[PDB]
């Protein structure tokens, strides 16, 4: 009655016996934006069911030394199915997200990956190494895409911040013995009502094995972890061309 | 009476905020051009 549950949306349902409750960032539900925070004059396009459905992104394989991954949003989206379509074609965009990472091994298996939402993630260099060379992270680091990347130093997240203070956001843990998914809805969080999906990331989607993978020699070793995402509440203007960046 | 002949369309308005905008639907007719002016 709390381990179990289902998430139906648009024409997709995602299951799980093994669940550990839901998160609802900052207690607060997506919605579409009101006319008194609006400020762009032009008729929204609310394609419902064709874009607010469940995603699945590449799978990722957790190792015994795997540092840890991040995706953005919405870049994850931006090239998949109407909703890249409509994020292409339009200037503003808009929405929340039900994050759902699934993981499972067995009950000889053991270790915690940290699954958390952190709005606003801007990344930082190594900046040379020495500290003299004011370098900058590459396209494809900012926005790695539907792929995702992998965090070089997750002790300080690649941005000079402890990942011991992760939890202060919204996040949940996938501890192995415990549960085998992780479900975070996540508000539309920004300073302005709607902004481009292309030139900017509302928050990054970070997946950290704190506690790391291990099993006994013999035990599945191909222990897989796989993203799944769905939009909600999406809203898009200023039609035009479509563009991809 | 022995002679006869001898016997602004603008005003102030208070606004303090933009004009607000009506949501508008499609409209499809003759007779009616709000486009169309005369400079």
């Amino acid at each position: 009655s709390d381990r179990v549950a289902q998430l139906t949306i648009g024409n997709s349902t995602i299951t799980t016996q093994e669940a550990a409750n839901i998160v609802i960032a900052y207690g607060e539900w997506p919605e579409y934006c009101p006319d008194t925070d609006a400020t762009a004059v032009d008729k929204p396009t609310r394609p419902d069911v064709s874009v607010n459905r469940f995603f699945t992104l590449d799978t990722k394989s957790w190792a015994k030394d795997s540092k840890g991954w991040y995706w953005k949003f919405p870049d994850v989206l931006t090239e998949v199915g109407v909703f890249g379509q409509n994020a292409q074609f339009h200037y503003l965009y808009r929405s929340g997200f039900c994050v759902h990472v699934q993981c499972n091994a067995s009950k000889f298996h053991q270790g915690a990956l940290l699954v958390a939402v952190l709005p606003e993630y801007v990344l930082g260099t190594i900046a040379g190494g020495t500290g003299n060379e004011n370098s900058h992270p590459p396209y494809a680091t900012t926005q790695p895409g539907q792929v995702g990347a992998v965090l070089t130093h997750p002790y300080v997240l690649d941005a000079g911040i402890p990942l011991s203070q992760l939890t202060v956001c919204p996040h949940q843990w996938i501890n192995l013995r415990t549960n085998n998914c992780a479900t975070i809805i996540v508000p539309y969080m920004n300073t302005v009502p709607f902004d481009s999906a292309l030139n900017h990331c509302n928050f990054g989607l970070l997946v950290i094995p704190v506690v790391p993978l291990d099993f006994n020699a013999g035990a599945t070793s191909e222990i897989p972890i796989t993203v799944t995402i769905a939009p909600m509440c999406a809203e898009f203007a200023g039609l035009r061309q479509a563009v991809k960046q | 009476d022995p002679i006869a002949d001898m016997i602004s369309l603008t005003a102030l308005q208070v606004l303090p905020t933009a004009a607000n905008t009506e949501a508008s639907s499609h409209r499809l007719g003759t007779g009616v051009v709000p486009a169309l002016q005369a400079a």
